């Protein structure tokens, strides 16, 4: 009523958008905004003076730098960074062979959360995260897994070490904005796969040094660890390669849950291109048996870009439905593909 | 009102009245890189019209490296 | 990152240098005692096209430079 | 809505109140003192002022290097103000608040009776070695495998009675553009030198101590300076410090800082490490969780279990109630989950892990 | 008129203590207020303005900001991606199908990867086929690589990007991060686009060790984004093209193991494709047609696309010197042997 047709007036109309710098218990409180303006404001009004903190948004009215209230804006890249969404179409039911390989991940994120009782009546409470791995090329092969995951919950996957070392750090201070951010947003999911902090070697741009990426992946340990934080963000972690990746990380966590990703059997081959080739229509002369047995160790998405050949091919000669001639070249296209390189 | 124009500011042009030092006699190692100098600075300051004629475009920009000598 | 705004001054005075263009006029020539370092966006094609490198001077190069300096 | 009412309705007063004191723009440190009543003063306004004070300030509240209060127009220092720091780094390493209490601890005792009596007799009955003095030692250090390092340290943040402790990460230490954590490590000790008998603690402090040098080019010189600014700190007469530190890592390589502690710092002590029996306390601060068979035998696991400190037997007394859930146990018998606990050992012993002592041996 | 001179007065009354300001909206606020950021100043907040509108004024945009009461005055065009567009506009020309020639296997197996998810794609689930991640190019350079991107990009109409991109795109994109989703936000707000991998394919950079990571950073880039498109994110249409010659296409294909990519070969420079392609060259030039093209271009065997360029050009100088308004084919064939004295 009358109150909002009064401090309009003193705010009014225009105001500085400030920083608060530092709180003395006077009320006044130490602020900043372009260039090297402090100052001490004693104001009653919008606060909410507590959950303020320094280094956040508070506003500045001309006479003089007086804080009318406080506008908490982001936005920012990393928030940016996690969503969206994608609340993805793939089910860990469009993948099989993997059912006792996901089951037990399957309930470590589906344990607490969703279907509680169990777990808290239990007492036990693993909710440290995962850690996942497989050969050759697969790990994204668990993103067909943390796929169906990013069905439920919240999420954000931040995977490879080129958001580490990019350029001269600052060390881990982007893993920890991405801590504190999932803590923020918690309950969440942080999916990690690939970590070649060590495996990779180059330093992108000018930036030193290994020693550096491995005590920002040491302070990726201690703020995984930790001292002390019990926020949730849960923690997913995959890669190709085990052996880098230092013992330093597996005690805190996770030390309870890993998985082995095999390679897939003649059943579980069969299966998949059976999955694969649901939507696509194929000849009748299409045989299964043949192609499992003459592949070597192939995963699905190798059989799945198989299919993407043949039904380009069966495009460049605009069949809606790929002939078992043309599956077995454009097939070829990949078995040479993989035997040229 | 604006700039006459050009009244600067700073710099200035000129100073090239009082020089410059001596002639292109001292130095008669390249013969080469002079001629892509030529063709390259007052073959295009003498002649706009030739180019449009002949149907080539000359570029402004120009880049030396190599030192030293 | 006052610098930065002095290369953005050079990308400034870059789309200056295509509004030279057409004809007249004006000749952007340069040098220097290191090129690794020059950014790309100047030499390559369209802006700064003639690149021109001084050869460590040979035996034509030795004998015109005997001469003119004796 | 009633509370937002009331609380933009002090405006009034507020307004009235806005008058006075509101030319505090800008803090500033002086530089010299002329004379008595006068002061030459810098502002990071970056202009520079040789004034007097507000009369109800004592001229003799002012030091050199002190930020002061103005009045903008006049100049004149309005009121001495304590704070010259600090950037949110210190803040965000200050801390607050207890959890994990001593009983937590898995059975390691004359370790704990060390570090406890290092820190609490000094702090909770400083009349004690008043008394016998002699003098407790300025700091400690902890490391050793990874189980159970930075958890007694959550213990002494329970026992923690009165005075707050500052925690500090190793990797807050090292940033880019060199001379940063210099300021750092300096103004948090001068805020420990304000917070009077208040603690300090370092984890991961194998990051920034790499000693010694390579040939070149550096290399350590950042790091170098860092921790030798470090121990240069330390090594001043004063106090030092009264707020004693703590030290725990992985690794008691490098011998830097190492050789440089035992003259200031003392106490280091070592794990330990499961013992025989001491696995079985683990067993009974976890049994506490979910429910135990009466048959239970915890001995027989503990003796079949070597060189799983606590947390690896936490994941057993875990792996016990997680297949406990997949069978739809309400408990779990010593036999039921002993075949998750072999299998937790032995398949997660199988590809990595458990070389810590390798870590520092 | 007479009123016009006097109205000068007045409006020079009003500007003269302060005029006006220009402003930047960072963001509006709920209360009718409107957060702005003025460029030698700070951010300041400031509100209706009754003949400006909330809805008529959206984040990052150029508003004239009133003095008195620090409002908007009119609302002004901003410029957004012509920095993109600059950066990009600099490096290719547009470079339609008319300038490109030998590669017509090549852009009929590309406009089914391209121009299927931008018509078509209700066929590829008429097909229950995935939709083509990107697509690499890898040959001796050679030219046609990067005119190829921007002439498919050209055609598509779709807005064409390529990569880092130096210095300076992480000035106007983002501040500092993995950069590449903001890159990827610029992306989501122009769709469809097309990412072009520019350029990282050098000798440099055959070490094996510098270029290792240096590049498969950018390889890294792709591939952190291949995980953005193929796992989440939304929805088709942003897509990456690749320009490398060997290694890399061993070690991205080690980081290819069969998935995902479409592959598409960038052949040598053939006789015929010298002939016609040089004749495409030629048109630009007054010349004579006495040359005979078969001979000017088997005088060329190996060499590049470029080639053809600087045998043009490179010829058309020794006749600006010879003071001839059209050239002939002698000139043309001294340009040959320049342009091969280098080899
Ligand atoms: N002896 C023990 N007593 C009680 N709890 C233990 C013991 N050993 C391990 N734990 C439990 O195991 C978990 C993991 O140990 P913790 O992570 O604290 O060591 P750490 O932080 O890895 O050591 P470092 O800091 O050297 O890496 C802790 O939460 C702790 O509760
Ligand atoms: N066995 C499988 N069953 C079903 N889908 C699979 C299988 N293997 C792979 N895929 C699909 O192929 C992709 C494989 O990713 P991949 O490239 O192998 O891992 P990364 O990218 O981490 O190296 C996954 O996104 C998944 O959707
Ligand atoms: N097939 C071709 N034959 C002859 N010249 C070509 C061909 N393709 C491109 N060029 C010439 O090369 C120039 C730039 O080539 P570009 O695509 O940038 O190659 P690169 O990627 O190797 O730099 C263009 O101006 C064009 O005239």
């Amino acid at each position: 009523e009358e109150e909002r047709s009064k401090v309009d007036d003193l705010r009014g109309t225009p105001m500085s958008v400030g920083t608060l710098e530092e709180i003395i218990d006077d009320n006044h409180a130490i602020v900043s905004t372009s260039v090297g303006s402090e100052h001490y404001v004693s104001i009653l009004s919008f606060v909410d003076k507590d959950l303020l903190e320094p280094g956040c948004s508070v506003l500045l009215n001309h006479k003089v730098h007086a804080v009318i209230g406080v506008l908490m804006d982001d936005t920012d890249p990393l928030v940016t960074v996690m969503k969206v969404e994608k609340a993805p179409q793939e089910t860990y039911a469009d993948i099989g062979g993997l059912d006792n390989q996901i089951q037990e991940i399957k309930e470590s994120v589906e344990l607490p959360l969703t279907h509680p009782e169990y777990y808290e009546e239990m007492g036990i409470k693993p909710p440290k995260g995962v850690i996942l791995y497989g050969p050759p090329g697969t790990g994204k092969t668990l993103l067909a897994k943390a796929v169906a995951n990013q069905t439920s919950a919240t999420f954000l996957r931040v995977v490879g070490s080129e958001l580490i070392q990019k350029y001269l750090g600052d060390g881990p201070k982007l893993v920890r904005e991405l801590f504190r951010v999932a803590e923020e947003h918690a309950p969440s999911i942080v999916f990690i796969d690939e970590i070649d902090a060590i495996g990779t070697k180059r330093y992108d741009s000018n930036s030193g040094g290994e020693r550096e990426i491995q005590r920002t992946m040491l302070e990726l340990l201690n703020q995984l660890d930790g001292f002390d934080s019990r926020g949730d963000v849960k923690v997913i972690m995959a890669t190709n390669r085990i052996e880098t990746l230092d013992p330093a990380l597996i005690r805190p966590g996770r030390i309870d849950r890993k998985i082995e990703f095999p390679l897939p059997d003649e059943k579980t081959k069969k299966r998949i291109f059976q999955i694969h080739t649901s939507r696509m229509t194929l000849a009748d002369d299409v045989t299964l048996d043949d192609l499992i047995m003459a592949k070597d160790d192939l995963s699905g998405a190798d059989i799945k870009a198989i299919c993407t050949e043949a039904g380009l091919m069966a495009l460049r000669e605009r069949r809606m439905k790929v002939t078992n001639e043309d599956f077995k070249k454009s097939k070829e296209n990949v078995l040479y593909k993989k035997q040229e390189g | 009102d604006v700039l006459p124009p050009e009244a600067d500011s700073s710099i200035m042009m000129l100073t090239s009245d009082q020089k410059p030092d001596v002639m292109y006699a001292d130095i008669g190692g390249m013969d080469i890189q002079k001629q892509e100098v030529r063709e390259a600075v007052e073959l295009p300051l003498t002649h706009f019209e030739l180019y449009k004629q002949i149907g080539i475009d000359p570029p402004r920009g120009v880049l030396m490296y190599g030192p030293p000598g | 990152g006052a610098d930065r705004e002095v290369q953005r001054i050079l990308l400034e005075l870059l789309n200056q240098m295509d509004g030279f263009d057409q004809n007249v006029n004006v000749k952007v020539i340069m040098a220097t005692n290191r090129a690794d370092t020059l950014d790309p966006a100047l030499l390559r094609p369209g802006r700064l096209d003639r690149k021109i490198e001084f050869p460590l001077p040979d035996r034509r190069q030795k004998r015109l430079i005997f001469s003119t300096i004796t | 809505a009633p509370p937002a009412l009331w609380d933009l309705a002090a405006d009034k007063q507020t307004l009235q109140s806005e008058q006075p004191l509101q030319v505090a723009r800008c803090t500033k440190i002086i530089n010299a003192d002329s004379e008595d009543p006068k002061y030459i003063i810098n502002v990071k306004q970056f202009a520079k002022f040789v004034v007097d004070l507000s009369d109800q300030v004592a001229p003799t509240d002012i030091e050199e290097g002190m930020r002061v209060g103005v009045d903008r127009n006049k100049y004149q220092i309005h009121i001495p103000l304590p704070p010259k720091i600090d950037p949110t780094v210190t803040m965000m390493q200050v801390e607050e608040k207890p959890d994990v209490t001593y009983s937590d601890v898995g059975g390691c005792k004359e370790q704990i009776e060390k570090l406890r009596e290092v820190v609490e007799t000094p702090l909770l009955h400083p009349e004690r070695f008043v008394n016998l003095g002699i003098e407790p030692p300025k700091g400690v250090l902890l490391f050793g495998p990874p189980g159970t390092g930075k958890t007694l340290c959550a213990r002494a943040v329970a026992n923690r009675t009165d005075a707050c402790f500052i925690r500090v990460i190793g990797s807050e230490l090292v940033q880019k553009y060199v001379g940063e954590g210099a300021r750092m490590v300096r103004e948090l000790f001068e805020m420990a030198r304000t917070k009077k008998a208040c603690l300090i603690f370092f984890d991961e402090i194998d990051a920034i101590g790499g000693a010694r040098f390579d040939d070149g080019a550096g290399g350590d010189n950042e790091v170098q300076r860092t921790m030798l600014e470090l121990i240069n700190q330390l090594d001043g007469f004063d106090p030092r410090g009264n707020i004693k530190v703590l030290m725990a890592t992985n690794r008691p390589d490098t011998l830097d800082p190492a050789l440089m502690r035992p003259g200031r710092l003392d106490r280091k002590i070592e794990f330990s490490l499961p013992d025989l029996e001491g696995r079985t306390h683990i067993f009974k601060i976890h049994a506490r969780s979910m429910s135990v068979e009466r048959d239970i035998r915890f001995e027989l696991l503990a003796r079949l279990c070597p060189n799983s400190t606590g947390a690896e037997i936490r994941s057993v007394c875990t792996e016990a109630g997680m297949f406990a859930i997949r069978a739809r146990r309400k408990i779990a018998t010593e036999k039921d989950f002993l075949e998750a606990v072999n299998k937790v050992i032995k398949s997660y012993a199988k590809f990595s892990a458990t070389p810590r002592y390798m870590t520092y041996n | 008129l007479n009123a016009k001179v006097r109205l000068l007065r007045e409006e020079l009354q009003l500007l003269q203590e302060q005029g006006s300001y220009v402003g930047e909206v960072v963001r509006a606020m709920d209360k009718k207020k409107v957060l702005v950021k003025v460029h030698p100043e700070g951010k300041f907040v400031v509100d209706v303005d009754k003949n400006i509108d909330i809805n008529d004024v959206t984040p990052n945009c150029r508003v004239a900001l009133r003095n008195d009461s620090y409002t908007l005055h009119k609302i002004l065009p901003n410029k957004v991606d012509p920095l993109v567009s600059l950066m990009m506009v600099e490096k290719v020309p547009d470079s339609t199908y008319e300038m490109i020639g030998g590669l017509d296997k090549q852009i009929k197996e590309i406009k089914e990867v391209i121009e299927l998810p931008v018509k078509h794609p209700e066929l590829f689930e008429a097909l229950g086929i995935a939709q083509p991640k990107g697509v690499l190019l890898y040959g001796p350079p050679g030219t046609g690589k990067t005119l190829l991107a921007r002439a498919v990009a050209h055609h598509t109409d779709c807005t064409f990007i390529r990569v880092s991109g130096s210095e300076l795109v992480q000035k106007f994109i983002g501040e500092g991060a993995r950069m590449v989703r903001e890159l990827f936000v610029m992306a989501r707000e122009h769709a469809p686009s097309i990412i072009f991998m520019d350029e990282i394919d050098s000798i440099g950079s055959s070490r094996l060790e510098g270029g290792s990571g240096g590049d498969s950073e950018v390889q890294r880039t792709m591939l952190e984004l291949l995980n953005q498109l193929d796992g989440f994110e939304a929805t088709k249409n942003i897509k990456v093209i690749m320009a490398t010659n060997r290694i890399d296409i061993l070690d991205s294909a080690l980081l290819r193991p069969g998935r995902i990519d479409r592959k598409i070969e960038f052949p040598p420079p053939n006789e015929e494709a010298r002939l016609d392609i040089l004749k495409i060259h030629s048109r630009k030039m007054n010349l004579t047609r006495g040359i005979n093209l078969r001979k000017i271009a088997e005088l060329m065997p190996g060499a590049s696309g470029a080639e053809v360029k600087g045998v043009c050009t490179e010829a058309g100088m020794y006749a600006l010197r010879e003071r001839r308004v059209h050239v002939t084919q002698e000139d043309f064939e001294m340009a040959v042997a320049k342009v091969m004295q280098k080899d």
